[PDB]
């Protein structure tokens, strides 16, 4: 069933007992942190033997 | 609990795995902040039953 995919990260929210409007009000920081979380996914496997 | 829905032409609230629209009302929702801040907001009424009888 779609779904927009900040509309499924905020019952993704919901799921961990935070409210969902932490993820609406903080949404750029979110996807900021996780967009340079798997930067360093890359970073990581691109250099460790 | 619930998703914001819509037909077209007007707005609801359904439990999420079952369709069963409700009209929005202060008692379905809560609020945080202003509408200044959220990415995809939409205008509406919000139906708060408290009024008709404020309405005697
Ligand atoms: C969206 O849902 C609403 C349900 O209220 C529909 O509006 C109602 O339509 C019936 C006839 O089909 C009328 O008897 C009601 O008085 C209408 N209610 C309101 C609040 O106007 C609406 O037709 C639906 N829209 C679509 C595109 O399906
Ligand atoms: C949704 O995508 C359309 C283009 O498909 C864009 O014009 C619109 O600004 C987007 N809205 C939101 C809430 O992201
Ligand atoms: C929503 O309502 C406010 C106040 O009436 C208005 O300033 C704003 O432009 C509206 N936004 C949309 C998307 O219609």
């Amino acid at each position: 069933l779609q779904i927009p995919f900040a509309m499924q990260m905020a019952y993704r929210f919901n799921g961990i007992g935070v409210t969902q409007n932490v993820l609406y009000e903080n949404q750029k920081l979110i996807a900021n942190q996780f967009n340079s979380a798997i930067g360093k996914i890359q970073d990581s496997l691109s250099s460790t033997a | 609990e619930g998703v914001f829905v819509s037909n077209g032409t007007h707005w609801f609230v359904t439990q999420r795995n079952f369709y069963e629209p409700q009209i929005i009302t202060t008692d379905n929702t809560f609020v945080s902040g202003n509408c200044d801040v959220v990415i995809g907001i939409v205008n509406n009424t919000v139906y708060d039953p408290l009024q008709p009888e404020l309405d005697s």
